């Protein structure tokens, strides 16, 4: 179960992609006013990929500083969007594009601390926010917040390691839960979530490894997980989590990239999900990114475990040790 | 044509979205704001501030209507979630929402949780969503672990696509015998198991679990699990007479060696690396990793000689 590929593109394609980004938010649009849920995290996208492609100028700082200060709520937490509800997901995405920007003080960032803090449960999980959910993916982004901040220590860390370890299935892998089922997804944010608590080596790098490594199908593309079909942002999650295990060589890396430059649209700029299928910000990120983790000299290098530029990074003293 | 119907919805999004908010920051916690809710979450389950806005009127009106009219309050609320759950069965916010919803009422209905569980995986047998949704049910109505058990096996012989169901027996078996596996209970797991790769050899979620079954058990082989393992083996390398393409069963025959005897086995397995190569290329750094693993292994023991 694959995609069998056509006559798609073979060249990376900057130009049209930094175009397709700073146009992208001009404002009567469709899927544009219906993803007003994740617009936060939409931002950081937008940004992170322009930053990679060394055009962050292109986009507007001020404007997204008073509306950033404008989701902060009085608990502390970071909405999508302006009288949208507080979230970790977009607290995360705030800060990531605060640190991007060198701007973290615009927001209160003892109460984004106080708020990442309040989210933890006994057991050391992380709810989403204030309504519960319990889910591994909220792990990291407490963590991956705190650490940008300089605040890991605000949180119980052990208890949080012990919870993450318990979510370890026989495959190797790591599910949303006790008993849940390992997914590329929550494996990158489980193995983000050990690499900034200095934990990788708990991990079983060559049973996960391979877990990862069979899920490149004959396309090039990667799922997942078994029985699904390969896509760019799951191609994202499987390589980054193979390097941040020292693993990113049990891929073939000549059939990734194909396949992620497959999935560029050739007329509007950015890329999409799977060969042309209709593109958007998300897709380009995470495929520009992937191809810098390949080696692509065009774009900055990025970070498996933040999904920003290393050179930000290096900047706030934030650089996790990886596997080999 | 494309365009009507394509403009049309988004018009009525926009109004239905302002006035909920509107409605909101005014403390109109009433059953209005669930008829426009209703609306917008039915298209876009993802809209997770709405979600929170139903449990908040949902907590208030609680507090000014008789329990017999808030338990027809949570009645349409399970039928409106049942109804979302049909049009988008992976929505996060959806199935959290049915948890918070179940988790506060006096006397839930769990027996009719399981059989929507039972439901919805009969539908789609990989859903996630349904899985941790059944996992949930099976806690608060405190179902053992054995009957949890007795049901992934009718999963399996019915049809395939059996990951998410051999996963479950993965943290089930552990269950059925707290330690801080049983060598009877693992022979039970590993004679289910080649009936399901000699079944369907292109499965490849029963050749996953059949390497943690290697690995859950020396030699302290018993004469029972030593020819249980070498009968396997020779079941393999039969199967691979006749699916010579096939990936899984050659490292299978690999790791089989390595759990007789690794050096006896070292030509054997020398040559099955290779085989192995050229029938999964994109696996040949992965499996040259794996072979200087166990050439080094071998070494380490030919050394504990005299
Ligand atoms: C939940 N999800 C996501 O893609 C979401 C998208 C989102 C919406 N709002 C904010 N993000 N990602 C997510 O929940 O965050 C995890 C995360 C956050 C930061 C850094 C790394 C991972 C994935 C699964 C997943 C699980 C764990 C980690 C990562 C992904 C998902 O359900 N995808 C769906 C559909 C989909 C596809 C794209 C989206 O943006 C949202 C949903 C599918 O493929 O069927
Ligand atoms: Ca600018
Ligand atoms: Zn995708």
């Amino acid at each position: 179960d694959v995609t069998i590929k056509s006559d798609a593109p073979d060249t990376l394609l900057l130009e049209k992609h930094a175009d397709y980004i700073a146009s992208y938010g001009s404002k009567d649009d469709y899927e544009y006013c219906m993803s007003e849920y994740l617009r936060m995290s939409g931002v950081y996208w937008g940004l992170t990929v322009m930053d990679l492609m060394g055009q962050l100028h292109r986009m507007n700082k001020e404007e997204i500083l008073v509306f950033i200060k404008s989701c902060q709520h009085e608990c502390g937490g970071v909405s999508a969007s302006i009288g949208h509800d507080p979230h970790l997901l977009y607290t995360l995405s705030a800060v990531q594009i605060l640190t991007l920007y060198d701007s973290i003080h615009v927001i209160n960032v003892d109460k984004v601390v106080a708020y990442v803090q309040s989210l933890q449960k006994e057991d050391g999980s992380f709810a989403g926010d204030i309504w519960g959910e319990i889910d591994t993916r909220f792990s990291f982004c407490a963590v991956a917040t705190l650490a940008l901040l300089g605040k890991l220590d605000a949180i119980n860390v052990e208890k949080a390691i012990e919870f993450v370890l318990s979510c370890m299935n026989f495959d190797g892998g790591f599910g949303c839960r006790p008993g849940s089922e390992s997914h590329a997804g929550q494996i990158y944010c489980c193995t983000g979530f050990l690499a900034i608590t200095s934990q990788l080596h708990q991990v079983n790098s060559d049973l996960l490894g391979w877990w990862l490594c069979e899920r490149q199908l004959p396309s090039g593309g990667l799922n997942g997980r078994p029985e699904k079909l390969p896509d760019v942002c799951y191609s994202w999650w499987v390589l980054a989590s193979l390097k941040i295990i020292g693993r990113l060589h049990w891929i073939d890396r000549e059939k990734l990239r194909s396949f992620i430059l497959a999935c560029q649209d050739e007329e509007t700029g950015g890329f999409a999900d799977r060969p042309g299928d209709m593109v958007d910000p998300f897709h380009t990120l995470f495929g520009i990114a992937g191809l810098s983790l390949l080696g692509e000299e065009q774009i900055k290098p990025v970070s498996p475990v933040f999904c920003m530029p290393e050179e930000v990074l290096q900047r706030v003293n934030v650089q996790p040790e990886l596997v080999s | 044509a494309k365009r009507l119907e394509r403009e049309q919805k988004l018009k009525l999004y926009q109004s239905a979205t302002q006035a909920v908010f509107q409605k909101r920051q005014a403390g109109e916690l009433d059953e209005s704001v669930l008829e426009l809710t209703s609306q917008i979450l039915g298209a876009n389950p993802d809209f997770a501030t709405l979600w929170n806005c139903r449990r908040e009127v949902l907590q208030h009106l609680e507090t000014e209507k008789s329990p017999e009219e808030s338990a027809a309050l949570v009645k349409a609320e399970l039928g409106f979630l049942e109804s979302c759950l049909r049009v988008n069965p992976k929505s996060y916010g959806t199935w959290h929402h049915r948890c918070w919803l179940l988790s506060r009422l006096p006397e839930p209905n769990w027996a009719r949780e399981l059989e929507l569980c039972a439901r919805f995986l009969e539908a789609d047998e990989r859903n996630f969503h349904c899985w941790d949704y059944r996992r949930f049910v099976a806690a608060q109505a405190a179902v053992a672990p054995a009957e949890e058990l007795a049901f992934t096996d009718s999963l399996i012989t019915r049809n395939f696509s059996n990951y998410s169901s051999w996963h479950y027996r993965s943290c089930l078996l552990p269950q059925l015998h707290p330690q801080p596996l049983p060598e009877n209970v693992l022979l039970k797991e590993l004679e289910l198991v080649q009936n399901a790769f000699f079944t369907d050899p292109n499965d490849q979620s029963a050749w996953f679990y059949h390497r943690w079954l290697l690995g859950a058990g020396r030699c302290e082989l018993s004469v029972e699990k030593s020819t249980v393992l070498q009968s396997e083996l020779e079941s393999c390398k039969e199967l691979q007479e006749l699916e010579p393409e096939n990936k899984w069963c050659l490292l299978t025959i690999i790791l089989l060696m390595r759990a007789l005897d690794p050096l006896l086995y070292e030509k054997e397995t020398l040559q099955y690396f290779s085989t192995l190569k050229a029938v999964d290329p994109m696996r040949a750094a992965y499996l040259d990793d794996l072979r200087s693993k166990f050439l080094l292994e071998n070494s380490v023991l030919k050394m504990e000689y005299a």
